């Protein structure tokens, strides 16, 4: 029965349950989230694994056992033996080293008491950015994508607040998904940035003039390198694909598409012209000296059409020589036996 | 009409199974076979008793 | 294991405070609960079939004419499987097949009029939710949202 | 494009059913482009709604499930379904194919109760609890007199 | 479209009608060369020409489309032989590399 109000509410559920202190719990996280890159840090030196190693082998050792390592990304790591292996080692760190992978631990669990106590902190800010193009959950998912983004590096000990730290990461993270999912054939931010101006500028010429503006008073307007070829060029690819499925004519069950043709294929009257080139060019290719004949007879023929290095061993002025020679040997017998006159083209 | 009509009973229901489970109904030679391999190519006759 | 997934005697989780040597540990074991098609996919790998069968076979003769109606039609399905057809896993996805190119076209119209089926549009966005899914698990995962987009993924999948 | 290549490595017939290393594209014209297939390899699973929401729910008939109600509570959200062990109680043991919910579930996995009563003023709750806290074990209900009846109304440790 | 006619639609009843009379072959005419089958047209078109009986029809794409159009859900729809054995329709253009 219809999402949306699910996760919004799921959200609120264990929000409305776990809400977070506006200083206090969120500044003691905080202090556990990078306490624990640190940590990690020095688990690295001391076993010679990589950080990439211990990052993810605490956290499964907390979120999930072999099953989400498993689906997720193949066997590369033995789900059983390579993880609790690598345990085995940090268990067995003295004190002195010990006592990080406990903080490390302690480290980890920490995030996730910070990334679900803002996860409406995301749905409201998502609330604005929405008909953009992308339904409202994604618009949510992009923006948690950006609320993590942003755990990784808040620095609490520079005094200014959380909350809003995320705001900023997570405008980004929504936009880029916006920026890039949005459309069917993708466009760069760049062009992008640039399609708004020329929707806005659109208006302020509606604003005044009352025409709808030529290619020249958009392109007067906008700025510098813009010319009347520019704007129109700007605008077909700032439409939108029309649905190769859509009512046409007196709709009622004539389906577009059909109106269509097609091209690749060679409709019967080219597929016969091919049979009768190919044979009749094959005739008049063996009435030649195969010696320079069967060169240019393949170089357009078999690969690519470069005189130069045309030949085989002998040089150049023995290509032309046949070539020119024998390719009008070949234009004259054919003359005679008229085939190829009525260009099968 | 009638060509068409033998085809609104071309349908039989079950009763007593042997292969399949009773309450079916499928068509009606698709047991004039079965029956028919039944009870004199391989005896131990599975009397599929039918309805039309 | 600390602070988290920790096998005991049969208590839970355990947590950890070096202060005191105060060991905590909250007490329910692996209790396996999941949900999604993961469930149910699991649940579709381990049915023994010919078990199923002859359990209704029994379950269809003898009880009154009521549970036994159930069975039977219940049979029918299974016994289908279980005749010269193919096993009962296949009904899950884990790759989902994707039509060919030329069937469902990218073509060019009047000027930077393109055109395309829709179909098209709605692969995309299961391309886009399932790769958010894994790139969303790699980086740390909360619950709340690997189900969120879970969820959205199992809209698009249809 | 016909027989030739992605990027006109090769561009003929003669090199019929071989392929490129550059690009890579055995070949014969287009007409192949719109008979091929290819996949989407899937995080989590999710099943083939034909197969969910036809009458006879294919996969709520040889899975004892609520043939209909059962799928749309599990599937498209987080309402567990009991895989294998499960030994702890919820009144009763291990629900073997049953299911339970994010309330149930959250009160079973991460232990039982996890109160968060926090104290008003600053010299208030501080002296009720403080000394009977770290290692005193609380009884249920138990009273926290300073400010507001702060009652710990569940078990154990604090 | 511009100059060429478009073609006639053979309509369910005018198949009927087919099927009613012998007219066997015929009907596999209108269901492949003179329409889906691009194969066919093509060779059937040369055959001509050159002066031969047409080229006994492959397939129609309508056929193939729902092969790939039915596959593209997790249903999978295989052809077969005398024996429960494959039997490959898209011709050799699906078999991987
Ligand atoms: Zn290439």
């Amino acid at each position: 029965k219809i999402s949306t109000s699910d996760p919004v509410r799921q959200y609120l559920h264990e929000i409305g349950q776990v809400p977070l202190l506006t200083l206090e719990e969120e500044v003691e996280l905080a202090r556990k989230v990078e306490e624990g890159m640190e940590a990690i840090k020095k688990l690295s030196e001391i076993t010679g694994l990589d950080p990439d190693l211990i990052r993810e082998v605490v956290r499964a050792k907390i979120l999930g056992s072999a099953r989400v390592r498993h689906i997720p990304g193949l066997k590369e790591t033995l789900d059983p033996k390579t993880v609790e292996e690598i345990d085995q080692k940090l268990k067995s760190l003295p004190k002195e080293h010990k006592r990080y992978l406990h903080i490390a631990r302690e480290g980890e669990a920490a995030r996730q008491h910070l990334i679900e106590a803002n996860l409406r902190l995301v749905v409201s800010i998502a609330k604005k950015y929405t008909g953009r193009g992308l339904s409202f959950l994604d618009l949510i998912q992009e923006g948690n994508q950006g609320l993590i983004r942003a755990v990784e590096k808040f620095e609490y000990k520079r005094r200014f607040k959380f909350s809003t730290y995320a705001t900023w990461w997570i405008r980004q993270a929504i936009n880029r998904a916006i920026a890039d999912q949005a459309r069917t054939i993708r466009i760069p931010v760049h062009m992008v940035e640039t399609i708004n101006k020329l929707s806005r500028t659109a208006r302020q010429l509606q604003q005044e003039l009352g025409r709808e503006p030529t290619y020249e008073e958009i392109a007067e307007a906008m700025g510098p390198g813009w010319d009347a070829k520019r704007v129109e060029e700007t605008l077909k690819i700032a439409q939108e694909p029309v649905s190769l499925e859509t009512p046409i004519g007196d709709e009622k069950d004539s389906f577009y598409g059909d109106f269509i043709p097609d091209e690749h294929l060679p409709s019967p009257v080219d597929a016969a012209t091919q049979s009768l080139l190919s044979e009749e060019l094959e005739k008049a290719l063996s009435k030649l000296s195969e010696r320079e004949a069967m060169v240019l007879k393949l170089r357009k023929g078999l690969i690519d059409g470069e005189e130069v290095g045309a030949f085989f061993g002998v040089t150049r002025e023995r290509i032309r020589q046949i070539e020119n020679k024998a390719l009008r040997k070949l234009k004259y017998h054919e003359s005679r036996t008229r085939k190829l006159r009525d260009f099968l083209d | 009409i009638e060509i068409v009509v033998r085809q609104m009973m071309k349908y039989v229901e079950v009763t007593d199974p042997g292969d399949s489970r009773l309450l079916e109904g499928q068509v009606l030679e698709k047991w004039d076979v079965e029956a028919l391999n039944e009870r004199l190519i391989a005896e131990g006759k599975t009397p599929v008793a039918w309805k039309p | 294991a600390d602070g988290g997934k920790v096998k005991s005697d049969v208590y839970g989780r355990v947590e950890v405070d070096l202060v005191r040597n105060v060991v905590r540990v909250v007490e329910s074991y692996d209790i396996d609960a999941r949900m999604g098609a993961e469930a149910i996919q699991q649940l579709l790998k381990e049915l023994d079939l010919e078990a199923l069968e002859k359990e209704l076979l029994e379950e269809m003769k003898h009880p009154s004419r009521a549970r036994r109606a159930k069975a039977r039609k219940r049979l029918e399905v299974v016994r289908a499987f279980l005749d010269s057809g193919n096993r009962p896993e296949w009904m899950i996805l884990e790759a989902v097949p994707v039509l060919p190119p030329d069937l469902r076209p990218m073509v060019q119209v009047d000027g930077g009029r393109f055109a395309t089926s829709d179909l098209n549009d709605l692969y995309r966005r299961l391309i886009n939710r399932n790769n958010r899914l894994k790139k969303l698990l790699a980086q740390g995962a909360p619950e709340i949202i690997i189900r969120n987009e879970k969820r959205m993924l199992q809209e698009a999948v249809d | 494009k016909d027989y030739e290549c992605a990027c006109g490595k090769y561009k003929r017939q003669r090199f019929e059913g071989k392929v490129c290393e550059r690009c890579g594209v055995e070949v014969t014209k287009s007409i192949v482009r719109r008979y091929r297939m290819g996949h989407i390899e899937l995080a989590t699973p999710a099943a083939h709604i034909w197969f969910v929401k036809d009458v006879p729910s294919k996969i709520g008939t040889l899975l004892d499930l609520s043939a209909t109600e059962l799928e749309q509570v599990l599937y498209f959200s987080k309402y567990i379904v009991l895989d294998p062990k499960g030994a702890i109680l919820n009144g009763v043991p291990v629900e073997k194919r049953q299911l339970l919910t994010d309330e149930e579930y959250r009160e079973l996995r991460y232990g039982k109760q996890e109160t968060y009563p926090l104290p008003p003023g600053v010299d208030a709750l501080v002296k009720d609890g403080e000394e009977v806290v770290k290692g005193q074990e609380l009884a249920p209900g138990v009273v926290s007199r300073l400010d507001g009846v702060a009652l710990y109304r569940f078990p154990r440790r604090v | 479209g511009k100059a060429q006619f478009g073609g006639q639609r053979f309509g369910e009843m005018e198949v009927w009608a087919l099927e009613a009379y012998g007219a066997a072959h015929t009907l596999q005419e209108m269901l492949t060369l003179k329409s889906d089958d691009i194969e066919g047209r093509n060779a059937a078109y040369e055959a001509i020409i050159k002066g031969e009986d047409v080229p006994e029809p492959s397939v129609p794409e309508s056929f193939r489309v729902l092969v790939k159009e039915l596959q593209a859900l997790a249903l999978d729809v295989q052809t077969l032989d005398e024996k429960d054995n494959p039997v490959d329709i898209f011709e050799g253009l699906a078999s991987k590399r």
